[PDB]
């Protein structure tokens, strides 16, 4: 199908909150092999974040219940939701590895690296045995790559740079049990954004300040 | 008590 | 076809907000033939109200988009076709529930409570078809006919403060207002239901105040 | 403005 058709259909789905339809559109677009526009990048991001978001939410409820036929029912329901979660993550991580990251021609890089970090972090939330160590290392490596590029190429107020720090902070806190590092990374990103608030443009303003608020909320929670 | 992460779009 | 298993799973599905799963479970507590407790029918109702509710929400959104394209033919046609797809889902969900009501739930009802509950439910699911429907007259007539019978029964066999009684008056009044474009009748139906309940409350209980409050809220809306 | 209908009890 035509890129333009798929993109218009994705935008319709987004408004309708039909994220499975939305992600199906954006998977097909990405698979055409051309670089995504900024608009298409956000479409992809929103669609997959809500598709996996649903499973994340459900998984947290059911595993909390498991932690309290029998307990078995919960366990089996948890495992089915897990399967779904992982297949969504595995799709995203395949799209990033097969198309998006290799053809990102601008500092796009990032994002897709951030995204790679996030979907591996979502796998790490649920990973149990053999492969968890590898999953967590992939998540760390992608975030670090993205982090290093972002420091070279973007102001400290740039929305994708702040969003990356935020998520990387959460990775350190939640996946790597590294609350010192999480707080230091959050605090630095926040303070550097403040110091250089004069660099924040009108078109980025609202997003960057919302992420700044989120950095501040986590820092509060982690020090509380 | 779970922390916040970044919004989907930039 | 496990029995109480299918119900505890319906309950897990509810807590997980996986309403498609929940509705498959409850539908099997129904396609068997046995009748339903107060709990199990509320489960059926919750599952299906959320399943149809998602299509209802999306359907309103794409129809609005289909009306607001600035004669953008290609955008409008794509919006029309998507609404048609959502419309098929929505109609199939209604048809399912109406099938369970017609073949299993209404025939096995017994107590007036349940007959009024199910007939109200039948009113509801035909109303939702009326929202999107040359088969319009007919769908609208089945809705009316089911609400009327439920109303007649409720008048004779239920206290005015009974929440099933109130919820039927509320939804029947909505049917008049929204589907039959009959504000005066809708207001008279809700006002009378409210008036009889409040008089009883000096002369059926936990949720009486909640539904009464929805009647008063609509009454405020319609008369301002 | 749409009216409110009954909740699923």
């Amino acid at each position: 199908m035509d890129k333009n058709e798929l993109v218009q259909k994705a935008k319709l789905a987004e408004q309708a909150e039909r994220y499975d339809d939305m992600a199906a559109c954006m998977k097909s677009v990405t698979e055409q092999g051309a670089e995504l526009s900024n608009e298409e990048r956000n479409l992809l991001s929103v669609a997959y974040k809500n598709v996996v978001g649903a499973r994340r939410s459900s998984w947290r409820v059911v595993s909390s219940i498991e932690q309290k036929k029998k307990q078995q029912m919960a366990r089996e329901y948890r495992e089915k939701i897990e399967t779904e979660l992982r297949d969504i993550c595995n799709d995203v991580l395949s799209l990033l590895e097969k198309f998006l990251i290799p053809n990102a021609s601008q500092a796009s890089k990032v994002f897709y690296l951030k995204m790679k970090g996030d979907y591996y972090r979502y796998l790490a939330e649920v990973a149990a045995g053999d492969d968890k160590k590898g999953i967590v290392d992939q998540s760390q490596q992608a975030y670090q790559e993205a982090f290093e590029i972002s420091k070279k190429e973007m102001q400290p107020t740039h929305p994708i740079r702040l969003g990356l720090a935020l998520n990387f902070s959460v990775f350190y806190y939640e996946i790597l049990n590294s609350p010192e590092k999480a707080c230091s990374l959050a605090k630095t990103a926040f303070d550097e954004a403040i110091a250089e608030l004069d660099t924040l443009s009108e078109e980025s303003y609202k997003d960057s300040t919302l992420i700044m608020q989120l950095l501040r909320d986590n820092l509060t929670l982690w020090t509380s | 008590r779970r922390p916040e992460s970044a919004p989907a779009e930039s």
